[PDB]
């Protein structure tokens, strides 16, 4: 249809659109090529890329706090482990005495 | 996800560019055949359509694809803007072909 | 003598996509060519990422810790071999997304698509 | 507008440090206060006894 | 209008070829943009 509109059934004085001036000449080829519609798919998927960049950037920093909270937990756990062992030792020792 | 959407657009972009160079080639062979066969004018040996594929400006992170078109007349090695002559016959003929 | 869609699909094999599969990514162009709609490529990409996240979550922590990239492409080959069947697209086609409310601020209130109200 | 995106990324940056700083300060201050008071009371009671 | 003279001396450098603002952050945000 782009060719039908621009090339085939040309308008009377527009018959010389091959000799319309460069910028108008350019507005006319870009129509015929069916190129403007696939420029639109590119720019849509480019916005997909920019929004994807936004999501990862914020999630970047979370891992530091996550791993710090993860790593201190085992230290706390071994602390309670020695605590429980000492509790058992004291319970035995008092009755022994 | 962010890098591969990027090579995804690189393939979409290289496809619209391969398409553009091949058609320039198709149009240039047919137009040369027609003009060289009809020697009525005797003033111009050949005419080409010079689509500027370097008109595309480089955006900070994007291709921003756009091709600038201007039709020229060739007399030997020299090529002229084809605009400003008074040979209305040449103008109409070139538009037609 | 070769159309632009055939010309572009002749390249998809050439580039090695890092994580999202090649042939389904090319098929994502086919819907835009035929139905002249853009949104399905977004549904396609978010469905791909959603399909791989819950596949990765069951995978054992020790090998997320060392060498995770081998498993994600291992899941990729699975994704291409399921793609040839083409059985999961019918469930995808039923769902639709609601229009963004007027005056919505994606910067402050977040993107409309991320909101659960976008899905009907 | 890209700078507004910069704002967006700084927004989440602030709030993570918020809770950590606040909770740390409150808990430590309460702990030193109560423990020091208890130490003083214990020593005084020990001497009185 | 006294502080404007000093600021005019400093200027930004050009973005390196192949720079990715999405990956490496925007070029002007980096401290190396100012000598």
């Amino acid at each position: 249809p782009a060719i039908l509109d621009a090339v085939i059934f040309c308008h009377q004085d527009d018959s010389l659109w091959p000799m319309s001036e460069p910028a108008a000449l350019k507005k006319r080829f870009d129509e015929i090529f069916e190129a403007q519609k696939y420029t639109k798919v590119i720019e849509n998927i480019r916005l997909l890329k920019k929004k994807k960049g936004d999501e990862l950037k914020i999630l970047k920093e979370r891992e530091v706090q996550d791993k710090a909270n993860k790593e201190r937990a085992e230290k706390v756990d071994r602390l309670m482990a020695q605590l429980t062992r000492e509790i058992l030792e004291a319970r035995e020792k008092c009755n022994e005495l | 996800a962010i890098e591969d959407l990027g090579r995804g657009m690189a393939a979409v972009d290289h496809a619209i560019m391969q398409y553009h160079s091949k058609m320039m080639e198709q149009i240039n062979r047919t137009i040369a055949e027609l003009w060289q066969s009809t020697y009525q004018g005797t003033d111009i040996d050949t005419i080409q359509i010079r689509s500027d594929v370097e008109s595309t400006t480089s955006s900070d992170s994007g291709t921003r694809r756009n091709y600038n078109y201007r039709v020229s007349m060739v007399k030997g090695d020299t090529e002229m803007d084809m605009r400003g002559r008074c040979s209305a016959g040449q103008k109409v003929l070139a538009s037609i072909i | 003598s070769i159309s632009v869609d055939a010309l572009v699909q002749e390249f998809f094999a050439q580039q090695s996509l890092k994580i999202l599969p090649q042939a389904p990514f090319g098929d994502a162009v086919n819907q835009f060519v035929s139905k002249d709609d853009k949104h399905a490529v977004e549904m396609f990409v978010m469905d791909s990422l959603s399909s791989q996240v819950r596949g990765l979550l069951q995978l054992d922590d020790d090998k997320i810790n060392e060498g995770l990239d081998s498993h994600i492409e291992d899941f990729r080959k699975v994704m291409e071999k399921n793609f040839l069947s083409g059985q999961q697209k019918q469930a995808q086609r039923r769902r639709r997304f609601k229009e963004k409310p007027e005056g919505w601020d994606s910067d402050l209130n977040g993107h409309w698509t991320l909101q659960p109200e976008a899905i009907e």
